[PDB]
């Protein structure tokens, strides 16, 4: 009985500390995920706009190439 | 003489326990300091069963008082006979364990109980020959159930060989509506029926219909209830506490009482039947105690006699009356109705006539059953614990504290089996 007394007590402790971890882990994992997820939006639409600013270059380019 | 160390836990049992101390102090002319003032010697001859002798002749209640929230302590420091107590005796935590019997066996009860062993070593060690260990508590909270049957575990394995009584209050829906006293009873009867040696079953649901049906009382409050725990306590203690022949020792008891070792809890009652304060002028007759305190609706434990067979009765006169005429009536119950005793206990009745009567009454009696009418108790307890239990309502309360199921279908069996060997000694035959 006394070693089952601490037992017990043992796995109350073990639970709540995985409940604990497992809480920290999916929260570090969603902030990251979020993160990339939040960049390769805004780097895309950058970079859509950078596309802008070659074709309006080449744009006046093709304009002072005609004579 | 031979020591008995008292121990009450958790709201109800430190309530019960206070009360028993103011009774039995009065009864033995020791008044709140400590000071005996009393006019006979029969209170002094086994004072020292209850109570160590302090030098300056003051006597202090060889008691213990445990609980896991300080409430019901500062109440009963503050008490009338709160100062009665050993101060180092008072034992207590700071959280309470909020109905919850695994926090009061597992999690909260197990920080606290070193200590209270502890006081109880100490109180042990000085006794001469100690014979061992009464508690009051509740069956269907978190401290007094949980924490006190984790004491009585504790207590057995280092006192293997000395008797172990309890006062178990039973609960009811009547008095309670916390929903998981069910599971703290079955938890606790569970380690009543393996680590006890006595345990008088004090039913809430039988108190609150007394005080309502009989005593005419349409609100009960629990200082009602406790009234008819008290007198009950004091009579079932007489025996112990004066000079006599009968049941005078807890050893004694249980060889008179306990014919299997799982089946040793008794159903007490009680005549007259009384509300605090309101006045009792007429004696009752030897005749009309005998008729009474086997009334169904003198016994603190909801249960219909007539629904089965006692193996074993104890029967406890006080006052100054004919013993000629207790030993008639005594005999003329049992011929009467021979059929509800087994005719395989021969004799099973026992009767003492102790010539102090208790406080503001000329005469009573106390009965003590073991009768297998008991089994009621158990199966209404089992009913509400099954129909929860089966769809597995409010076990989160449990598990969160690191038990497993297991563990309430282990004492959900042991109870089932207990009302079993019941069933099966009330139809046996000769
Ligand atoms: C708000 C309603 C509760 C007061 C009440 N009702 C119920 O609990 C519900 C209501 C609806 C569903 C079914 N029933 C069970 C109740 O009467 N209860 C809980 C009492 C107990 C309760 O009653 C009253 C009227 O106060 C309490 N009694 C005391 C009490 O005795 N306190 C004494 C001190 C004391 C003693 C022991 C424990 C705590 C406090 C103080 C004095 C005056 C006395 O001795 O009578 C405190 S709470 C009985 C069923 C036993
Ligand atoms: N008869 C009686 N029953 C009580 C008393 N106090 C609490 N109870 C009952 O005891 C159960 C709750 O137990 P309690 O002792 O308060 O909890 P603990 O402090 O965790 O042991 C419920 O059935 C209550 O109705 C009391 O003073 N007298
Ligand atoms: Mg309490």
């Amino acid at each position: 009985k006394r070693e089952h007394e601490r037992e017990v007590i043992q796995k109350a402790i073990e639970e709540n500390n995985n409940f604990i971890k497992m809480a920290k882990e999916k929260l570090a994992q969603k902030m990251e995920s979020n993160k990339e997820n939040r960049e390769a939006h805004l780097a895309a639409m950058l970079e859509r706009l950078q596309e802008k600013d070659k074709h309006a270059e080449e744009v006046r380019k093709n304009k002072e190439l005609k004579e | 003489m031979r020591e008995i160390v008292h121990i009450q836990a958790g709201q109800c049992g430190n309530q019960i326990g206070a009360k028993f101390w103011e009774v039995i102090s009065d009864e033995h002319g020791i008044d709140p300091t400590g000071s005996y003032h009393g006019d006979s010697d029969l209170q002094l001859e086994r004072i020292n069963v209850y109570y160590n002798e302090a030098a300056g002749n003051k006597y202090v209640p060889r008691a213990i008082l445990v609980d896991l929230e300080p409430g019901t302590m500062d109440s009963v420091r503050s008490g009338p006979f709160g100062q009665i107590f050993r101060p180092d005796n008072f034992v207590f935590g700071q959280s309470g364990a909020g109905n919850n019997w695994a926090k009061g066996h597992y999690t909260e009860g197990a920080e606290l109980v070193d200590s209270v062993l502890d006081v109880v070593r100490k109180e042990s060690e000085s006794c001469d020959c100690l014979q061992g260990f009464q508690l009051t508590h509740s069956l269907g909270g978190g401290t007094g159930s949980g924490m006190g049957t984790l004491l009585i575990s504790k207590i057995r394995e280092e006192y293997p060989d000395r008797i172990m009584n309890t006062f178990s209050v039973v609960p009811s829906p009547k008095v309670s509506d916390t929903v998981v006293e069910p599971y703290n009873a079955t938890l606790s009867v569970h380690q009543l029926v393996e680590n006890t040696d006595e345990t008088y079953c004090i039913d809430n649901e039988a108190l609150y219909d007394i005080c309502f049906r009989t005593l005419k009382l349409t609100t009960p409050t629990y200082g009602d209830l406790n009234h008819l725990v008290s007198a009950t306590m004091s009579g079932v203690t007489t025996c112990l506490r004066f000079p006599g022949q009968l049941n005078a020792d807890l050893r004694k008891l249980a060889v008179n009482m306990v014919p299997f070792p799982r089946l040793h809890f008794f159903m007490p009652g009680f005549a007259p039947l009384t509300s605090r304060g309101s006045q009792q002028y007429r004696a009752l007759t030897v005749p009309e105690l005998t008729q009474q305190m086997f009334d169904a609706k003198n016994m603190m434990a909801a249960c219909d006699p007539r629904h089965g067979r006692y193996l074993t009765v104890a029967a406890v006169f006080r006052g100054r009356m004919s013993m000629k005429e207790v030993d008639e009536q005594m005999l003329n119950v049992q011929n009467k109705n021979s059929s509800y005793f087994v005719e395989w206990i021969p004799n099973n009745v026992k009767t003492a006539v102790c010539d102090i009567p208790p406080r503001g009454l000329k005469m009573s009696a106390t009965f003590i059953g073991n009768s297998t009418a008991i089994q009621e108790l158990f199966k209404r307890i089992s009913e509400q614990f099954t129909a929860m239990f089966r769809r597995k309502a409010f076990l989160h309360w449990y598990t969160g504290e690191g038990m497993d199921e297991m563990e309430f279908t282990e004492a959900e069996s042991n109870m089932n089996d207990l009302v079993s060997e019941y069933q099966q000694y009330q139809d046996a035959t000769a």
